[PDB]
RNA sequence: AUAAACGCUGAAAGCAUCUAAGCGUGAAGCCCCCCUCAAGAUGAGAUUUCCCAUUUCUUCGGAAAGUAAGAUCCCUGAAAG
RNA sequence: UGGCACCUCGAUGUCGGCUCGUCGCAUCCUGGGGCUGUAGUCGGUCCCAAGGGUUGGGCUGUUCGCCCAUUAAAGCGGCACG
């Protein structure tokens, strides 16, 4: 019958800048993984990308509450025999803050063809300039 | 903690946030601290307050008038820390700053003054360090007692003055 | 630290003054040109850029013309980087020269090896023979791959193929006579290549 | 459908569970495949019927 | 120092402290040492 | 930078305590240093240099057809296979 | 060492040796440390630690074992008793 479906290129999408200093690793990423996804909008389409592009800023001042600054490990495996590789999450911080943000988001998106395209969406600074400004985007302020 | 302090004379503190600093005639230091606290300032009667009154409060109370006493009094009359030497063959040079030890090893072992602690030897036999910082000045004296702790049975090495060494009787 | 490139001429022996005797390398080193300067503003790391031998103008093509006419020299038919090198020195399109090391200098020799074809386990991987006699009919073979539990074969389980031809590096190798009039230079030891083949010397990095 | 109404209705400081209780506690029987139509649409009716949802909750 | 899961005083000197979260004894007799 | 371990200052608990806030030493181990591969790293990077803006058709995406810098087919070969 | 009899009897090759290894740590050597009935040399026990290393022969089909001679040491187990 008659419900609407969006088309590729029909939806307006935006630019966003989320500053992200003191605010919880996972609390963060949540609200993140739904403006990339398009649940924000009446337009909604299951199949079709209508999300938003994201900028973060200050990614070396997130949160990690308790002692998961050194009992929370991130894991690698080359598929060589004997070959697992760790890294604790409180060093990750320290050296490289925008793989840390990466990864916590790319766990929380779609695992197929359209989830990997929401990914090459966001864009992860670990300092506080960032370099698309002429993409004119606007400060989100988080829920 | 909840106790007074009293500011000597040539001894200024300012304060910036959770940052303060003490300016004295031996010279000066600067910490941080937790802005939890929220130190109290006075004429000359200096302290903190408790604005919580919870385990993690009562513990922090102490500390804080601890340490601003122990800065405040380190620009005022610093800190010293005295060591001796037992043992035959066991005495000590100066060669200008660095100091020697000949401690029995097949080669001797040298040492430096940190930034602001100055390591006077009055006898071959006795060490003395002074400076303007208690933890500093703590931690250089463990150092050079930590060359070869006093053993059990002849009390043969470095030592402080009141180190009650446990003693044996080998064979 | 320094570097030039040069070309394996082959292999002899010389006596030395307390009357030992060892095998040294021959080393070809004529014509070395500063090419380019590489800084961190333009490229982010700093190297200098070494051109070896001239060539012919048929050979060369438009692109590389250009490219050496900035330091005002024939185009060159090898041409590699060194790194971790002072800057201060190599103005553009100065003669590198032998004479910048000296008697026993230790150097770093890079090259790439002699090629063999496709080549077995027990040459390759120097791995061992089964028993020649004795009624067996295992003699030059890779071995078991595996357990069964898998369902696959692991990684780095090692197999025939092409042997040579990679890039090796051979360290703290002793330099023993240099010529200048010749651009000669003397190496005590081996070096990885066939005759002719380019060596590229620096001093040791250990 | 459920997912464009409660898209639209965070707009009006409102949420799916809370809008959805006060049509009920108000009389109107609008089914969701006609209320994700006004969602995009004409998003104009849309808060009107919000509007009437709030006073429901209210009193 | 003794490791084992039944630390207790064994004379009247012994102290009885906790240390990076655990519990441990402390004496002047360093054979009354023990850990958990 | 750490493990076990040894300490400094220090309060809860006016004393004491290596701990709770903060600091210092400390392993053939971890990350580096060393050697090799590595931009299909679809996140496909950087630098130096070379060629330049032709002709037929278009109603529109654009289509084709001689070239420039450059390469290859073909032939003599080995330091390669 | 056993108990059960759940997949396989229109076939799941069964001991020992050879070639090739890889993993666990309840560590044989090497590294750091606490206690000692730790004077010194030589040791004993426990904590952290899996990076590398861990022999050649006589007898037996032998795994194992005994013996000769060495070594810093001649580890214990899993992978269809690989
Ligand atoms: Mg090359
Ligand atoms: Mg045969
Ligand atoms: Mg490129
Ligand atoms: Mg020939
Ligand atoms: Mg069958
Ligand atoms: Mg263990
Ligand atoms: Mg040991
Ligand atoms: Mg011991
Ligand atoms: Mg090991
Ligand atoms: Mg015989
Ligand atoms: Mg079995
Ligand atoms: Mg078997
Ligand atoms: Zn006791």
């Amino acid at each position: 019958r008659t419900t609407y479906m969006a088309k590729p290129g029909e939806v307006e999408r935006k630019w966003y800048v989320i500053d992200a200093t003191g605010v919880s690793l996972g609390r963060l990423s949540s609200e993140v993984a739904s403006i990339l996804r398009g649940k924000n909008k009446p337009q909604f389409t299951p199949h079709i990308d209508t999300g938003d592009f994201v900028i973060i800023i200050n990614a070396g001042k997130i949160g990690l509450t308790g002692k998961k600054a050194t009992d929370k490990i991130y894991y690698r495996h080359s598929q060589y025999p004997g070959g697992l590789k760790s890294r604790t999450a409180g060093e990750m911080r320290t050296n490289n803050p925008e793989k840390l943000l990466e990864l916590s988001i790319k766990g929380m998106l779609p695992k197929n063809s359209l989830g990997r395209q929401l990914f090459k969406k966001l864009h992860v600074y670990g300092g506080s300039e960032h370099e698309h400004a002429a993409q004119k985007p606007e400060v989100y302020e988080l829920r | 903690g909840k106790k007074t302090i009293v500011i000597p004379a040539g001894v200024t503190v300012t304060l910036n946030g959770s940052t303060a600093t003490v300016k004295g005639p031996k010279g000066e230091l600067v910490k941080e601290f937790n802005p939890e606290i929220t130190i109290n300032i006075e004429g000359n009667e200096i302290n903190v307050s408790r604005p919580t009154d919870n385990k993690n409060h009562r513990a922090l109370h102490g500390t804080t008038r601890a340490i601003l006493n122990n800065m405040v009094v380190g620009v005022s009359e610093g800190y010293e820390k005295k060591l001796e030497l037992i043992g035959v063959g066991y005495r000590a040079q100066k060669q200008g700053d660095k100091l020697v030890l000949n401690v029995g090893y097949s080669h001797p072992v040298e040492f430096v003054a940190p930034k602001g602690v100055e390591i006077e030897v009055p006898a071959n036999t006795q060490v003395i360090v002074k400076g303007y910082n208690k933890e500093h000045v703590g931690e250089l004296a463990a150092n050079i007692r930590a060359v070869r702790p006093p053993e059990p049975y002849k009390g043969k090495g470095i030592r402080y003055e009141g180190e009650h060494v446990r003693r044996k009787e080998g064979k | 630290t320094k570097g030039i490139l040069g070309r394996k001429v082959g292999m002899t022996q010389v006596f030395t003054e307390n009357g030992e005797l060892i095998p040294v390398t021959v080393i070809e080193a004529a014509q070395n040109v500063v090419l380019q300067k590489k800084t961190v503003e333009t490229d982010g790391y700093e190297a200098v850029q070494i051109g070896f031998e001239d060539k012919r103008a048929k050979l060369s093509n438009k692109p590389e013309q250009g490219h050496v006419a900035k330091a005002d020299t024939t185009p060159k038919r090898f041409i590699r980087e060194f790194r971790d090198v002072n800057l201060d020195e190599y103005e553009i399109g100065a003669e590198v020269k032998v004479d910048v090391f000296a008697e026993g200098d230790i150097i770093d020799a890079t090259g790439v090896s002699k090629g063999k074809g496709f080549q077995g386990v027990i040459k390759r991987h120097g791995q061992s023979r089964g028993p020649m006699a004795h009624g067996s009919r295992y003699h030059r073979r890779p071995g078991s791959m595996g357990p069964v539990a898998p369902n696959r074969v692991f990684k780095n389980k090692l197999l025939p193929g092409r042997m040579g031809g990679e890039q090796i590096t051979i360290q703290n190798l002793e330099i023993v006579k240099v010529d200048v009039e010749k651009n000669v230079l003397l190496v005590k030891g081996n070096v990885p290549g066939a005759k002719k083949a380019l060596v590229q010397i620096k001093t040791a990095t250990k | 459908w459920i997912a464009r109404i409660n898209a639209a209705a965070r707009m009006q400081d409102l949420s799916y569970s809370k809008l959805m209780h006060g049509l009920k506690l108000a009389g109107i029987d609008i089914n969701r495949k006609m209320l994700a139509d006004l969602a995009v649409n004409d998003i104009a009716s849309f808060n009107t019927l919000a509007d009437s949802a709030k006073k429901a909750l209210a009193k | 120092m003794k490791v084992r899961p039944s630390v207790k005083p064994m004379c009247e000197k012994c102290k009885v402290i906790r240390r990076k979260g655990k519990v441990m004894v402390i004496c002047e007799n360093p054979k009354h040492k023990q850990k958990q």
